[PDB]
């Protein structure tokens, strides 16, 4: 659920 | 006639007690928050007495669960209205978010952004004071698919969850680049594996000159590019509730959680800017953003402020006492790990993730003054989260000293310059936006 | 010997927090209420944590349900004894009224007018203070049939509900008008459709020279007219409990809810006046009325005051967050409605219902002083509910300023003139009744 | 291909055990019911273990509540699908109807006509057997207003209740009769008492050349008359669910409760006939009616049968052990009454109500045979309920002997003659409808 | 709820 | 339950 | 959760 950013820490 | 003050802040990732230390700069932050009519923050943690089960949220950095006693730290510090729609409110599932609603209502804390169904998550909450009322709406563009709440049908109940702001990304590619993509689709055998879906649906779901390959949207364009756009249902539904809140309160505040980056990490997604303009078009007095864990720019739009990211107001991820088994598995260990050791290994003993960089430990608390709905003042209070301090002390907020407050105010000014925003600076390092009113 | 003060008020339709604003005129109203020994109001709203189901109350204007937190607003404002018999206490059914009793008792608020059975709804409640005791009885002449409470039988329990004051209306018609009515009964075929009831009961239930057609009573008289009369059972039963309360408290107050109009909208029903005289005949020290949402006259009867209508003390109908599906259906909409939009459409965008008229936004708070049961003073405090203000602000009460208090005191004097009541007026716009004692 | 048999019956007012006596004619009735694929009856009694509170249902003849053990009598007798929408299912309120649903589901008895909300009350229930499936829908045109179920809104739950078939009655009067009615309205002062509603609504709600006086509709016509018409919402909604049931079962049966009389007590209301035609137009295979406690005619419409009233299949009202206090009050007594004594006094010691007349103690059990949806046989089995027997024995059903079965079959033929229905008669007194197939 | 029939026992 | 007044809002 | 088949009805 974090398609292009890859990381959503 | 009516004069109201609103304090805004970012992610409140609180996992321990003693949130406000005996430092005079920290006690002055509590005095500032307590002195406003309303103080808003984003509860970026699941307060829990044990209800629910951990979900797999590797992409969000793991589970963020804390003793429900941290809610007393939040209210004692001065926060009084809570936004809960974010990518961690569902860390304990549907049962966890029902437990959060129970905990907040038993403590009399107004909240928005989550509910037992979609309508309840979309509703504003109305906080009433002797001086007036504030309506808070809370949404999130970052969450695991399926975590959005659902409304009931005639035969089945809804689903507890968050208030979603969905969005789609489209890759613009040249016609020659598009031909290679379809070539790869055919020649690898990927197109052959959709043969059943072609018979069942009657169409190839990959031919929309649009195109959907690898779970991504591609479009033929003259030059390569990248676009984002809000889901029309979510945009119209949230805007609908904003117009409703406008009729029943003096001030309407929209809090939106969004990790998504623009062309640069400091710029917001293009869809988020369209969202914020729409919210003010519908009658909102302020849009407060959060998610990235660092600051983003500030925009004045039709004389109302948009804070695209206020970062973290509390940052105690590495101090959580509740680490799930799937989280533990992300660290290869020759022996079972304790939570603190797990976080030390996850960050490479402090050499990566958020600890090495100062942007993740500066914050900002705006204090807005409204007079009959007109913004008359927007004070800016830089906040220090203790960069470089031991892990057990960094993350607690205090009003930054003069020198570091000035550097933070400079960052905000530079991040807000593309929007034409100007800042006046006081001798103590605090500031305020230059207004047109 | 014993000296006691009682504040009276009308409908308390509270649905939001911050009931007492920071306006000094509103804080002075709270000071006035807090300064009395007893402060009575009619809880015209169902406080709820979720128990019950909405009933169809289109005739009452829809459902009136609020977060149970509004009870803290009522007590903090100064009200201390609650009358609950009205046409909205049953808006959530029998389970809702049982939930209201639970909420009131958990907060230690004395109440009367509702109960788990009829006797419990008829009983007085005794509020004891260091200076003395007040007995409150509460009844209503306006309610949906069947909503009255029921007492138990040897085999079945009672039914939770309200304390009823039923009444019948009779149309007096000339003999020639009566003949046309019976002619219409026979010639339309209506009389033929009662043939089965004639065989089962042995009589035609329409021939009583009385007559019952179309669910209405008709009587032959020399001139057309309209009569009303209280149900003898309810009148004798309520009077019975008034005499009981007289033995166990210094002051007995009877609060009666009644929408019914007399020949003119400002006059009370003839039955209501007979009721009020009977209550004082049985030993009541005051009769406080409400229902119409505007003020009615004041009568002194055997040196005791009858306030036929004190209007609204709180008026926040249009701010309720809980609108039932049957209520929504009364507004034809091309899209699903939010509560505020529903109320805007229902009032024709503010051009009808209560908003356009000033009588629905003026109120009165009498403060009575008794010395060993004798009325020695009856102060009148006009209250302003904010006519013409935005919907989210009108309905909160404050002591009216001098100019508007004087106009309200003039209305009360004119409405009370047919009863021979005189008023002294102070320089601030407050007043007091001229007493014979 | 598919061959299915359906037994139909009327009101099942069971309050005691031993429903099927040792009489061979009663055991043969159980054999008949057990031998069909589906056996439908209308549960005209609230089975209860104690949940709920009695409602005031004087117009329905009082409360009809029984030990839940009577449900075992119903199933052991052979009934297998239950219609519950009638004017007594709500005798214990919303909590009682929720208790009935619990009792029926714990015993595995399929039912329709009641639910936790309106949709649930409108839904068909699907009874599946090895030979095929039957969908039952159940509605009622007789009930106290407000007892209909309600669907949920975004903010409030629904309301448990029954599936309604509402209808309006209009009195046609001559223009001169209309002028006298409006004259009576003005001259009595009745029109003056609507002055407030005129200001609030903006219109006089009595001027619609329609007219609404005394809670009744009046219309100018050339000749006096009486009309009835189904509520368009209920008719379209029930028809909608009938079309849904047609897709998911072989046979669709609509059971409608209706006390309303036509021009004569034996004729159905005009609206009920329009309803029944619509149900078959939408795909129903049979319409079974009940309510009046006596038999009405049978109509064949598009080769499907309409039984406007099957009367009572069980009649034990006078044996109930649970009489409410409001019911007791309808009998003036010098000493507290036991249930049996109360019923003896209510009927004037047996000289009025249902006991003196034979029509209230004859019944009919049709057994329909369908082959792939086509009616191929409609057998008629007259049932005797023991007219003239002691109160503790009358009301239990048995197959009528030859002589009384013939008289009952003659009644049915005479009541069905206005619809063009013909009957063949067997030597034992049973019969069958003459079909066109 | 039994307008013209009066009795619906 | 609002016979002659019709409206009791 | 139905990557290359798209449909898993
Ligand atoms: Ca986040
Ligand atoms: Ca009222
Ligand atoms: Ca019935």
């Amino acid at each position: 659920g974090c398609g292009y950013a890859i990381v959503c820490f | 006639m009516t004069r109201l003050t609103v304090a805004l802040s970012g992610d409140c990732m609180v996992t321990r007690g003693g949130l406000i230390t005996s430092d005079p700069a920290a006690e002055r932050l509590r005095d500032l928050l307590r002195g406003t009519d309303f103080a808003v923050t984003n509860l970026e943690v699941v307060p829990s007495d044990g209800r629910g089960h951990p979900v797999h949220n590797a992409v969000g950095g793991g589970c963020l669960i804390a003793d429900s006693a941290v809610l007393d730290e939040v209210t004692a510090a001065g926060f009084s209205v809570l936004g809960c729609a974010n990518n961690h409110a569902m860390d304990l599932g549907t049962e966890g978010v029902l437990g959060t609603m129970d905990l907040l209502r038993a403590r009399g804390i107004p909240y928005a952004g989550i509910g037992a169904d979609l309508t309840g998550a979309r509703r504003p909450v109305y906080a009433d004071r002797p001086g007036g009322s504030l309506a808070l709406l809370s949404c999130t563009a970052t969450f695991l698919p399926g975590q959005e709440a659902a409304d009931p049908s005639p035969e089945l109940p809804g689903r507890p969850g968050l208030n979603p702001l969905r969005h789609t990304a489209t890759m613009q590619v040249t016609a020659d680049q598009m031909d290679v993509l379809r070539t790869i689709d055919a020649e690898t055998g990927l197109r052959a594996r959709r043969a059943e879906a072609r018979a069942l649906l009657g169409v190839d779901p990959a031919l929309l000159d649009r195109l959907a390959l690898f779970g991504t949207r591609f479009r033929t364009a003259d030059a390569p590019g990248f676009t984002t756009e809000c889901d029309p249902r979510d945009l119209d539904e949230i805007a609908r509730w904003v117009g409703e809140a406008r009729l029943r309160a003096d001030l309407v505040v929209v809090s939106v959680h969004s990790h998504e980056p623009g062309p640069t990490p400091e710029t917001p997604g293009e869809f988020l800017r369209v969202f914020a303009h729409r919210m003010i078009d519908e009658g909102a007095h302020a849009v407060v953003g959060h998610g990235p864990h660092f600051l983003r720019g500030v925009e004045l739009y039709r004389n109302k402020p948009i804070f695209y990211s206020l970062g973290n107001i509390v940052s105690q991820i590495e101090l959580t006492d509740r680490v799930s088994a799937e989280d533990y598995a992300k660290v290869t260990a020759e022996r079972p790990l304790t939570p603190g050791r797990y976080y030390d290994r996850l960050s490479g003993h402090g050499t990566r993730l958020f600890a090495p960089h100062r942007r993740y430990w500066q914050s900002l608390v705006p204090v807005l003054t409204f007079e009959d709905g007109t913004l008359t003042a927007a004070r800016l209070h830089p906040v220090d989260l203790g960069f470089g301090r031991p892990v057990h002390r960094r993350g607690r907020p205090r009003l930054a000293d003069r020198a570091e407050a000035e550097k933070t105010l400079t960052d905000v000014a530079q991040l807000s310059q593309p929007y034409g925003t100007a800042i006046e600076v006081m001798d103590d390092g605090t500031g305020e936006l230059a207004l047109d009113v």
